[PDB]
C-alpha cells in the first residue's frame, strides 16, 4: 500500500488504612499530637491549614513531610470537601 | 490534655530522629511550649535531666553504632552533638566508667 | 382515603377508634403534606403528575 | 527497483462542459490501477455548490399556484436543480431575483454577488406571462459534496423554520460522466510503458486539473491506515433534612439556597437569629461537617 500511494506523490502535490487513626499506618512522629486540637483522625486535617494546625502547640515545620506526602499518595487537597467521612463508630486509645 | 500525656509523647518524640543534628530549640517549636518549660516537668516524673537526655543517647548509640559498624569517632563530634573529640570521651568516663576505644575490646 | 381497605372515611370516623381530636387531625394532613411533598423524592410521583 | 512515477502533463479543455486529460508514464497493470480507483471515488466525492432553499413571497407551498406564472410550482423547483454556480469563498450565499412583465424569467435575473460565478446564465428558470406578473423568489445556495434529500434535513434538525421555506434535496454531485483508455506511451528504451487518458464530461463550477488533485488526496490519506498501522450532596437544596420547623424558620431568614450557599458560610454566620448541636448531629451522618470553604462557585 505504500507502492500506491507513491505512484500518487506528483497528484496529491479508597483506602483501607485511609480509614484508621494516626496510630496504624506504619509511620511515630505523625500520630500522637494530631488529636489534640479536636482532629482524632485524616478527616479535618485534608481541610485545615497547616500553616495553623503545624502553628498549634503539637505540629509544626517538620509535619508537613508526615502530611504532604501522605496527601501525595491519597490524593486529597487543601481545604478539600469530603464526600463521607465519618460512620457511627467514634473511639481512641 | 494533663501533663502525664506530654512527656509520654516527648519521648515518643525524640528516638526517631537521633541520627539528625537535634537540639532541644527544634523540640520546643514542635511542642509548642518554651525552651524552659521543658526542664522543669522532667523532675515531676523522672528525677533525671532533659538538657543532657538527649546528649546522653548520643553516647548510648554510638554505644553501637560504633561497636556495629567500622566508624570512626572524628565524625560521631560533628553530628551527635560536639566539635570535638576531646569531649566525647569524657562524657563517657562520668557515665559508664570506660573511655571509648577499650568499650569495644571487651567482649 | 380509602388505600389498603374498603371503607372510606370522615374526620370523626377516624375519631372513634383513634382519637377525637377534630383541627389537629385536620392539620395532621396538612403537615402529612409538608413532609410529603418534596418534589424530588416524589419526582417518580410527578411521572405520575403528567398523565 | 525500476519503478517510474508519473507526471500530470496534459489539460485539453475541449468545453466548458467536456474535457480531457491525459496522463503518463503508467507501467503495465498501472493503468486498470490508476484508471478505475479514480473513478469510484471521482463519481461521488466532489464538493460543490447547489441550490437548497428556494421560497417565493406570496406562495405558501409547493402545491400552490401563483399567477403570471406559466409554470406549476413543484416544477420550478425541479427547473431550479439544474444551475451551476461557481462559489469561491464561503458556504452560504442567498441570492434574490426580480422579473416584471411577459418575458421568461432566466438565470440572467439575479443580483450577482463577488464570489459568485453563475456558471449557465442562458438557463430557463421559469417563463411568466402576464403584464404584471413579478416574480421573487429568495434562494438559499450552499455548498457541499454527497447526497441529501429534503427528508434527511427534517429530523435532523428540530428547530422549526417559518412557513413558506419550500426545499429542494441536495444534487451536489458538480461530475456528470466520465471515461477513460488504455494506449501505450512512446519511452523509448521501456516500450512496454503506457499512457492514460481521462477524458472528463460533466456540468460547469469545475476546473478539471483540480478534479483529479482532490480525488489523489481522498485516497492518499485512507492509505495512513495502511502505511502506518500494519458530589450529589453539594446541590441538594433545603427541604431534604425534614428539618425542624424553628431552624427552618431561621434558614429561610438567613437567605441561604444551596447546602453549598450554607458552607459557604460557617457556624458563626448562623447564631444571630432568635426562636448547633441539631447541626452538629446531622451533618456528622451523611458525610459533611462545617466550616468548609469554597472557590469557583457557583458552577450553576
Amino acid at each position: 500500500a505504500t507502492i500506491l500511494a507513491e505512484q500518487l506523490e506528483a497528484f496529491v502535490d479508597f483506602d483501607p488504612i485511609l480509614l484508621r487513626p494516626v496510630d496504624d499506618l506504619e509511620l511515630v512522629r505523625s500520630a500522637n499530637c494530631l488529636k489534640a486540637e479536636a482532629i482524632h483522625y485524616i478527616g479535618d486535617l485534608v481541610q485545615r491549614t497547616e500553616v495553623e494546625l503545624l502553628k498549634t502547640p503539637n505540629l509544626g515545620k517538620k509535619s508537613l513531610t508526615e502530611i504532604k506526602d501522605v496527601l501525595a499518595s491519597r490524593g486529597l487537597s487543601l481545604g478539600m470537601r469530603l464526600e463521607n467521612w465519618p460512620p457511627a463508630s467514634i473511639a481512641d486509645e | 490534655m494533663s501533663h502525664q500525656k506530654i512527656i509520654q509523647d516527648l519521648i515518643a518524640w525524640i528516638d526517631e530522629h537521633i541520627d539528625q543534628p537535634l537540639n532541644i530549640d527544634v523540640v520546643a517549636k514542635k511542642s509548642g511550649y518554651s525552651k524552659w518549660y521543658l526542664q522543669r516537668m522532667f523532675r515531676t516524673v523522672t528525677h533525671q535531666t532533659l538538657g543532657d537526655y538527649i546528649r546522653q543517647r548520643r553516647l548510648l548509640l554510638a554505644a553501637v553504632e560504633l561497636r556495629t559498624t567500622e566508624r570512626p569517632i572524628f565524625d560521631i563530634a560533628m553530628d551527635l552533638g560536639y566539635v570535638s573529640q576531646q569531649t566525647f570521651s569524657r562524657v563517657f568516663r562520668r557515665q559508664f566508667d570506660r573511655t571509648p576505644s577499650d568499650y569495644r575490646h571487651r567482649l | 382515603f380509602g388505600i389498603d381497605m374498603n371503607t372510606d372515611y370522615t374526620l370523626e370516623e377516624v375519631g372513634k377508634q383513634f382519637d377525637v381530636t377534630r383541627e389537629r387531625i385536620r392539620q395532621i394532613e396538612a403537615k402529612a403534606l409538608r413532609k410529603l411533598r418534596h418534589p424530588s423524592r416524589s419526582e417518580v410521583l410527578r411521572s405520575f403528575l403528567d398523565d | 527497483t525500476e519503478f517510474l512515477k508519473p507526471r500530470l502533463v496534459d489539460i485539453e479543455q475541449v468545453s466548458s462542459t467536456h474535457a480531457k486529460v491525459t496522463l503518463e508514464p503508467l507501467e503495465r497493470g498501472f493503468g486498470h490501477t490508476l484508471g478505475n480507483a479514480l473513478r469510484r471515488i471521482l463519481l461521488s466525492s466532489m464538493p460543490g455548490c447547489a441550490v437548497t432553499e428556494v421560497e417565493i413571497d406570496g406562495v405558501l407551498h409547493e402545491y400552490s399556484t401563483k399567477e403570471g406564472v406559466q409554470e406549476d410550482i413543484l416544477e420550478i423547483l425541479l427547473n431550479l436543480k439544474g444551475l451551476a454556480v461557481r462559489v469561491q469563498g464561503k458556504d452560504e450565499v442567498i441570492l434574490t431575483l426580480n422579473k416584471s412583465g411577459i418575458g421568461p424569467v432566466t438565470a440572467a435575473d439575479i443580483t450577482h454577488d463577488g464570489d459568485v460565478e453563475i456558471v449557465k446564465p442562458q438557463h430557463v428558470i421559469c417563463h411568466l406571462t402576464d403584464e404584471n406578473a413579478s416574480i421573487s423568489m429568495r434562494i438559499k445556495v450552499q455548498r457541499g459534496r454527497g447526497y441529501v434529500p429534503a427528508s434527511t434535513r427534517i429530523h435532523s434538525e428540530e428547530d422549526e423554520r417559518p412557513i413558506g421555506r419550500l426545499l429542494v434535496d441536495a444534487c451536489y454531485s458538480p461530475v456528470e460522466r466520465i471515461a477513460y483508455n488504455v494506449e501505450a506511451a512512446r519511452v523509448e528504451q521501456r516500450t512496454d510503458l503506457d499512457k492514460l487518458v481521462i477524458e472528463m464530461e460533466t456540468n460547469g463550477t469545475i476546473d478539471p486539473e483540480e478534479a483529479i488533485r482532490r480525488a489523489a488526496t481522498i485516497l492518499a490519506e485512507q492509505l495512513e491506515a495502511f502505511v502506518d498501522l500494519r458530589d450529589p450532596i453539594l446541590l441538594r437544596p433545603v427541604d431534604d433534612l425534614e428539618l425542624t420547623v424553628r431552624s427552618a424558620n431561621c434558614l429561610k431568614a438567613e437567605a441561604i439556597h444551596y447546602i453549598g450557599d450554607l458552607v459557604q458560610r460557617t457556624e458563626v454566620e448562623l447564631l444571630k437569629t432568635p426562636n448547633l448541636t441539631e447541626i452538629k448531629d446531622v451533618l456528622a451522618s451523611r458525610g459533611l461537617s462545617l466550616g468548609m470553604r469554597l472557590e469557583n462557585w457557583p458552577p450553576a
